[PDB]
């Protein structure tokens, strides 16, 4: 898991899709 | 980039605004009509998606510019819809002023006065007076129209005289001040202004009620028909008029209530739709929320895919030959519609005719724009919103972040014998990155060597850019054509509309050059640092001294870096001055040192400085 | 042919052209050969001296 | 887009202006570390007095002007001290409020301003008490943070690339990751550990503040009951 | 709204300043003084000298050559002073330089000597060359000029010469003298060198709508000898095809069958 | 390393077929490949060589079937293939092996079985290598500083038990 | 939410005055942080 | 250096007029004639001209296309240095029938 | 030629609006690690593009260096504009900006 880690160029910081994404999942 | 090539002009500011159909027709370089995009043998179809005059295609000549491929940069061309359709993207909006608007005075359900007071509030908001747009609610006197109208002259000339105030001192400019807590207000009284004009049942107005407009998921509205109560109020309220003078809706039908609610209503709208004062004098109208038209962009834009042998069809050119194919025929529906008529009374088929070829082109242009708009077939091919939204979008993989040329990647070593400052790059980088360093009278010496050493010999020099603009590649070159041409590289320019402009060579990696480090995930600035290249020799891997283990947070377990090698004196000093790793002791974190010895040379400390060690 | 060192980014009229009188021409005429003589330049200066010639005599 | 201006505040890229003073003393972190390190400094006084050269500096700076202030502000400061936070006196406010730090020798925060007197008072000790404040005066002159600087990508680095060393589980209230992203992330309303810290006096005893829990802590039907039979 | 907009492009073609007949001489002045603004680019090895720079750089290529902004041909330059990028007494200014390059730009102000010759001016020029369909003349022996045969009145004839050419004799029966008088009837911009095209011939010729009918015969010699050297020219520079028959036979394309 | 190949002709009427066609031949190619279009066993390949050779008769032109990948190889096997039918009998699917050979280079991993990987540093020389007393120079070095964080013991008295079983 | 943000930039008739970070990364322009943050002009003798 | 310099820097052409990289147009020049950056927006067709007296056109402002139209203005074209995806992007949300317009100093 | 007249006179008024003098100056004396690293970069294009060098470089071949050894002796002719977020500015002169 680490050696396609240490070959992919990152687009950005990580990817919210944890519970980060449940949290979005809420309209004002 | 050149610093031989200067810019004169720069883009200040970017406006953003909506194309007309007028516009469109006088730019097009070329009408888009028929679906087929390649004639037989090979050429493309005279009026197709792959015609000659949107740009060079097909080893052909432009018919516009008349450059090649190369040198062409591709003309937008244009499709006529037969038919008005609703801008999926400003759907949502015109379907708001549409529910908001009365079907008989065509002004909006909401009382003039109130309509005036938001058209007052947004007017001071244009400039950066918010305290005003409350001291409006102050002016205060079923009401009879000539107090109703004084009410309004007085706001009116509170507005003009607190704008007039403003404007005499440096609190407000002719082109309006603009603040996130103005943005904020504004965006209040916008939010407030539509769900006041939508909660309206009945016109403040005129009292007649208007049928309610549902919408599905798709851009299509209907014409859900008024109650018992609502149409005996329409007969009563019938008189008045006099002494004066579930259903599908056709987009004209919406095109053309809209029209006359932009005209009665076009004070609000212009400051409703004007972030700041409209110096422009522009008139909103609502035909910005249609399209008659369709740009057609660029053949360089929608060129088909190679991958390998296979030369694949492009995705947009697919979804604008549907939109070709009906309105073709919708043009043949609209003649045989002219052909006939005296005999009708079924007109419930014509209709539903028409209610058939409307559907079908604004689906058609749905799927073009943003396909999640768009009915199921039997994964869709992606609109022009989904390609810029893809996965990250094209905004953050290619605006925010790209890829770049002179840079380099490898695993990284450790190594005591280089400074903690330094980076060793293998002899395999130093012979493909190259700097473009202009020859003069005191570097003649140092690039004469670099050219006659060539592009496999370090320290060389891959090419020679001559002061006409042209590149020479020493790659090919044997060591006699390299000895000629560095004896001509401080020759004087013949050329007067040269002679400003010096030779350049494309010399190796020095020793004297900036790199810039990098070690993903790059989590803090310390991650991105400038090292000063030191060329190894016989080596195949990135060498790295312990102090820089830290704030890279990189372990020789197999790990890899980033080189970036700038390719300019500016982007040299930040590199050297700024980004280098010296000036990176300290972490702005906690102002701690994140640079230090890490574990052979402690357990060297401890036994040199022993008293026992003599 | 046709960069920003060789041709101006804008030209622009800061005033209307005031018209000139013969003897006024001949006097900028003299002055401008005169202060460039002073290298594709020649060959406009060696057409400026045929105008100046015409303004006065006959070639 | 949030840097530091060439008038020393905090302004966003729109120019909309976010603080007034950088940690209200525009002192870069990368150089607050020896500012407090006094008896490092006088060790090392004629060290740095050739490092911070002020012969090139004397010309271009005002060396009473925040001085004379610095007492003034001192004067009030010490009048006030038993006194609580809102009868304290405004008629005089800070020197750096006042005084542009790099323009004036003695604009100085008051934190680094008490720190500094205290030294010279509690450590009697050829350097003179009154030429060592100076040099102080001027490390910190020097020790400012430069117009320009990206402070707003810096900070959310400073909170991002630590909070990487805190992935780890627990070992009541919501920590780490979670805790933050209540904080900056969503700025809940509705948080998951609310709490209240409530300051008990010295005339309530250990036996009456348990007694006082009681009286708020929410008892329920259930926590008094012993058994239920239905017949 | 009407004529509204179009009023702001008439405006745009707007001729500034007309070019007077004076002296009684019966010739239109055509040199004036214009004052005009320049955003120039400065290169480093005239930072010492930026003055001469400005001058070698911009304003030296734009002499005894057409600019479309001053409507004519610049014959010089007086008075040059660059605008200092720093509102202020010295000699010295300062000039910005592009972030990216060593190239700084700035804004000049010097006044331009041009010859502007509007349509309708009456100029005179000396016969350079004279063929059977145009005559070559020259304005003031620097500026090229050409009359077109259809320019030339119908009562002159044309004489080839013979052994060593020809001449135009005029209406009255004698060859036309070196200097000639004329009317422009348009200025060509986009050559190389500007050329002015000529008339020696000139609303009210209206007889019952006889003046919107147009004369077949008299349009049709300005058309055909106007795409005769338009097809000729277009021939100049053709490569076509070799075109070889499957029996080792090259095709030759010749139009005379025999020698 | 070995690394098989399987090249297929398949994309029910023959075009392609193993070999050289007549008339057409570009320069050079009898190096790499057979008279029957098959490479020699044994031959160095590097990027760009011809791996195999055909002839399709919808082009009427002698193509080949290119090597590609950063890492140069010698042809170890080469079997015929000519299966799936009954009488009617011609070969369309070949194997070649490729033998890639891997000298530990700086950068490649070795461990114990402790648990104690590391990359390859540097090939250290000899000369420059500490000696023994008996003169013998270590075959791998491990530095000290591995072991305080791992406690691999293990490795520790394996150290003194490999020794002991040695002598 | 790229032609979300877009959408509602259109409607407001907005002008993109391109001094935030992304804006100028945008438009090719120079960042306003830092070195950004100023402007280099050139002393010349000649009047 | 690295967002744009060396990775998608463009030196293109734009009209200060309409402000658009788009609709500027390399003219076709007749045989002795030079092609000038013409904007395909701001020029008008050359009998769509029509007209205190009557007006001449200075020749310099007539330009011509590959298909033979001739166009009256639509000259007041500069170069700037940008990234080519502003150049795509500008194409795509054409599409969408959204507008870009780039103030652009000098005027 | 009128419509310019005007536009040139804005321009040059809010110029004149924009900048401070001399004397009403009130930013740092001190040349900030930015303007030292652009300043360093920019005369280091010029001095490549040969532009008149003001000191002697004793064998230097790299224009940063010369760049370099020209603020030490304070020879750089380069313009500091600090601008104010109202978009007022400062000009500061290399030579009377102070360097560590
Ligand atoms: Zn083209
Ligand atoms: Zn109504
Ligand atoms: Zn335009």
């Amino acid at each position: 898991e680490q050696s396609h880690k240490k070959t992919k160029q990152a687009v950005s910081y990580d990817e919210p899709d944890e519970d980060e994404i449940e949290t979005m999942r809420e309209a004002e | 980039m050149d610093i031989s090539k200067p810019v004169g002009s720069e883009i200040t500011s970017v406006d953003f605004g909506i194309l007309t159909a007028k516009e469109i027709r006088n730019l097009s370089a070329k009408q888009i009509t028929n679906p087929t995009v390649l004639d037989n043998l090979g050429h493309p179809v005279s009026g197709g998606l792959y015609d000659l005059a949107l740009g060079a295609f097909l080893r052909n000549l432009c018919s516009t510019c008349g450059l090649d491929e190369k040198f062409c940069p591709g003309h937008q061309g244009h499709i006529e819809l037969p038919v008005p359709c609703y801008n999926p993207l400003f759907f949502n909006q015109l379907y708001i002023y549409l529910r908001a608007s009365c079907l008989f005075c065509h002004h909006f359900r909401l009382k003039s006065v109130e309509v005036h007071r938001y058209a007052c509030k947004l007017r001071l908001l244009q400039y950066g007076l918010i305290d005003e747009s409350y001291k409006l609610d102050e002016i205060t006197l079923d009401i009879s129209s000539t107090l109703l109208n004084e009410l309004k002259s007085k706001r009116s000339e509170y507005v003009d005289m607190a704008i007039a105030k403003a404007l005499s001192d440096g609190r407000t400019t002719e082109r309006g001040s603009f603040t996130a807590t103005v943005n904020d207000e504004r965006k209040k009284l916008v939010h407030e202004f539509h769900k006041k004009l939508l909660s309206r049942g009945k016109c403040d107005n005129c009292g007649m009620f208007s049928p309610k407009f549902r919408k599905d998921g798709f851009t299509k509205i209907f014409e859900t028909a008024l109650n018992e109560k609502q149409i005996t109020n329409n007969r009563v309220k019938g008189f008045i008029r006099q002494d004066m003078i579930s259903t599908y809706i056709l987009s004209t039908e919406v095109k053309n209530i809209l029209d006359t609610v932009f005209r009665k209503e076009q004070c609000v709208l212009q400051y409703v739709f004007h972030s700041r004062p409209n110096l422009s004098r522009k008139l909103v109208k609502a035909d910005s929320f249609f399209m008659d038209v369709l740009v057609v962009p660029p053949t360089r834009f929608r060129l088909p895919s190679k991958l390998g042998e296979e030369v694949h069809e492009n995705s947009q050119n697919q979804l604008l030959s549907k939109v070709l194919t009906t309105s073709l025929l919708i043009r043949d529906l609209n003649d045989d519609l002219s052909k006939l008529k005296v005999s009708l009374e079924d007109r419930r088929v014509i209709f539903s005719r028409l209610m058939n070829a409307f559907v079908t082109i604004q689906n058609d242009v749905n799927a073009f724009i943003d396909s999640t708009k768009a009915q199921g077939r039997t994964v869709p091919i992606p609109g022009v919103k989904q390609a810029l939204e893809k996965k990250e979008g094209l905004f953050r993989k290619h605006m925010m972040g790209k890829r770049v040329n002179y840079a380099a990647r490898s695993v990284i070593s450790p190594d005591p014998n280089i400074e903690t400052n330094e980076i060793g790059v293998p002899p395999v980088f130093a012979v493909k990155l190259t700097y473009p360093e202009p020859v003069t009278a005191y570097n003649i010496a140092e690039l004469r060597q670099a050219v006659i050493n060539g592009p496999d010999k370090w320290p060389g020099a891959t090419q020679i850019q001559n002061e006409d603009g042209s590149l020479v590649s020493l790659i090919g070159m044997s060591v006699e054509q390299r000895k000629a041409l560095a004896n001509q590289l401080l020759t004087p320019s013949s050329n007067v509309s040269t002679h400003t402009l010096n030779k350049k060579v494309y010399r190796h990696i020095k020793n004297r050059d900036v790199v810039l480090m990098n070690r993903q995930p790059t989590l803090h600035k310390a991650s991105m640092m400038g090292h000063k290249v030191r060329v190894l020799p016989n080596e195949k891997t990135l060498r790295l001294h312990y102090a820089n283990t830290g704030a890279y947070n990189a372990d020789f377990d197999g790990d890899e870096m980033n080189m970036h090698f700038p390719q300019n004196e500016n982007a040299r000093a930040e590199a050297l001055n700024l980004a280098n790793t010296d000036s990176q002791y300290l972490t702005p974190t906690s102002g701690s040192p994140v640079r230090g010895l890490i574990q052979d040379h402690i357990s060297a400390g401890v036994w040199l400085t022993s008293k026992d060690s003599f | 042919s046709a960069t920003t060192l060789n041709t101006p980014v804008v030209i622009h009229a800061t005033q209307l052209p005031q018209h000139v009188s013969t003897d006024e021409v001949l006097q900028f005429l003299e002055s401008f050969i005169d202060e460039k003589e002073n290298t594709n330049l020649s060959s406009s200066i060696s057409q400026l001296k045929r105008i100046q010639r015409d303004f006065k005599g006959l070639p | 887009g949030v840097h530091v201006s060439y008038d020393n505040s905090i302004r966003d890229a729109d120019g909309t202006l976010v603080q007034f003073m950088y940690g209200g003393d525009a002192i870069d972190i990368t150089k607050e570390s020896h500012m407090t390190q006094f008896e490092f400094c006088l060790d090392n006084y004629y060290a740095l007095l050739k490092k911070y050269n002020p012969s090139a500096l004397i010309e271009h700076l005002d060396v009473e002007s925040a001085l004379k202030y610095s007492k003034k502000t001192l004067k009030y400061r010490k009048k006030h001290s038993k006194e609580p936070h809102y009868k304290q006196s405004v008629k005089y406010d800070p020197v750096l409020a006042k005084y542009n730090p790099a323009k004036y020798l003695g604009s100085v925060s008051e934190n680094f301003q008490d720190k500094l007197e205290s030294f010279l008072d509690k450590n009697s000790k050829g350097v003179n008490e009154k030429k060592f404040r100076a040099l102080m005066q001027l490390k910190y002159m020097r020790s400012l943070i430069n117009p320009g600087e990206a402070v707003g990508i810096i900070a959310s680095q400073s909170v991002g690339e630590p909070s990487t060393q805190m992935t780890l589980n627990t070992f009541n209230v919501t920590l780490g990751i979670p805790r933050l992203r209540e904080i900056v992330m969503t700025a809940s309303a509705a948080i998951k550990t609310p709490q209240m810290t409530l300051p008990i006096w010295n005339d309530v005893s250990d036996e009456q503040a348990d007694t006082f829990c009681k009286s708020i802590s929410k008892v329920l039907l259930s926590e008094v009951i012993d058994k239920v039979i239905v017949t | 709204n009407e004529n509204r907009e179009t009023a702001r492009f008439i405006k745009k073609h707007k001729k500034q300043v007309t070019n007077p007949i004076d002296e009684k001489n019966g010739t239109s002045n055509c040199i004036v003084r214009v004052p005009i603004a320049l955003y120039v680019s400065l290169a480093p090895m005239y930072l010492e000298n930026p003055l001469q720079g400005v001058m070698k750089q911009h304003l030296n290529p734009l002499v005894m050559k057409y600019n479309n902004k001053v409507g004519g041909v610049v014959l010089g330059y007086e008075g040059l002073k660059i605008l200092d990028a720093d509102p202020l007494d010295t000699s010295e200014k300062l000039i910005k330089i592009t972030p990216d390059t060593p190239f700084g730009f700035t804004w000049c102000h010097v006044n331009l000597y041009v010859w502007q010759p509007q349509v309708g001016d009456v100029l005179e020029g000396y016969i350079f060359i004279q063929s059977a369909s145009h005559i070559g003349l020259l304005i003031h022996d620097a500026f090229n000029a050409s009359i077109k045969k259809n320019n030339i009145p119908v009562d002159w004839t044309f004489v080839h010469n013979d052994v060593e050419l020809g001449h135009w004799v005029d209406s009255n029966g004698e060859p036309i003298d070196g200097k000639l008088r004329f009317t422009v009837r348009n200025v060509h911009t986009t050559g190389r060198v500007v050329s002015v095209d000529g008339t020696l011939i000139s609303y009210n010729s209206s007889r019952s709508q006889a003046e919107s009918l147009p004369i077949v015969s008299n349009k049709k010699i300005v058309f055909d000898d106007e795409v005769s050297i338009e097809n000729k020219e277009s021939h100049k520079e053709l490569d076509l095809p070799e075109v070889k028959e499957d029996n080792g036979s090259e095709i030759v394309y010749e139009e005379n069958t025999s020698e | 390393m070995y690394k098989t190949e399987k090249v297929d002709l398949a994309l029910d009427p023959i075009t392609q077929h193993f070999g050289f066609g007549n008339d057409e031949w570009p320069k050079e190619w009898l190096e790499k490949l057979d008279e029957d279009g098959l490479p020699y066993i044994g031959t160095y390949v590097e990027e760009g060589d011809p791996i195999c050779a055909y002839f399709d008769d919808t082009l009427n032109k002698t193509k080949i079937k290119t090597y590609h990948s950063s890492e140069p190889a010698y042809i170890e096997e080469v079997n015929l293939i000519g299966d799936e039918s009954n009488k009617f009998q011609e070969l369309q699917t070949v194997s070649i092996k490729y033998r890639i050979r891997r000298t530990p280079q700086i950068g490649d991993k070795f461990s114990s079985r402790h648990g104690q990987k590391g990359v390859c540093s540097r090939k250290w020389p000899t000369i420059d290598m500490p000696f023994s007393e008996t003169g013998i120079q270590p075959d791998i070095i491990i530095n000290p500083h591995a072991f305080p964080s791992r406690m691999t013991i293990g490795m520790f008295v394996e150290s003194l038990a490999g020794k002991a079983g040695a002598l | 939410t790229t032609c979300q943000f877009l959408t509602k930039a259109v409607l407001d008739n907005e002008r993109e005055q391109l001094d935030s970070p992304s804006a100028r990364i945008v438009v090719g322009k120079l960042n306003n942080v830092g070195t950004g943050s100023f402007d280099v002009l050139a002393k010349v003798p000649n009047a | 250096d690295r967002l744009l310099n060396s990775s998608d820097y463009t030196q293109a052409s734009v009209c200060r007029e309409c402000g658009s990289i788009l609709t500027t147009q390399q003219s076709v020049p007749r045989i002795g004639s030079i092609s000038t950056v013409c904007c395909r927006r701001c020029s008008m067709r050359f009998e769509d001209a029509k007209k205190g007296e009557k007006i001449f056109i200075d020749d310099s402002q007539i330009w011509e296309d590959g298909q033979g139209n001739k166009f009256v203005g639509g000259n007041e074209t500069t170069t700037v240095a940008i990234p080519f995806v502003l150049k795509y992007l500008d194409s795509e949300l054409s599409a969408m029938g959204i507008r870009l317009r780039y103030n652009v100093e000098p005027k | 030629p009128e419509d310019f007249q005007q536009h040139e006179q804005i321009r040059r008024k809010t110029l004149k609006e924009k900048a401070i003098p001399k004397d009403q100056r009130a930013t740092t004396p001190y040349m900030t690690k930015y303007e030292r690293a652009r300043i360093l970069g920019t005369r280091a294009l010029q001095i490549s593009m040969n532009a008149p060098v003001f000191v002697d470089l004793e064998g230097e071949t790299d224009p940063l260096r010369i760049a370099m050894k020209e603020l030490a002796e304070k020879k750089i002719p380069l313009v500091i504009r600090r601008y104010l977020p109202d978009g007022s500015f400062e000009d500061w002169s290399v030579e009377e900006l102070i360097v560590d």
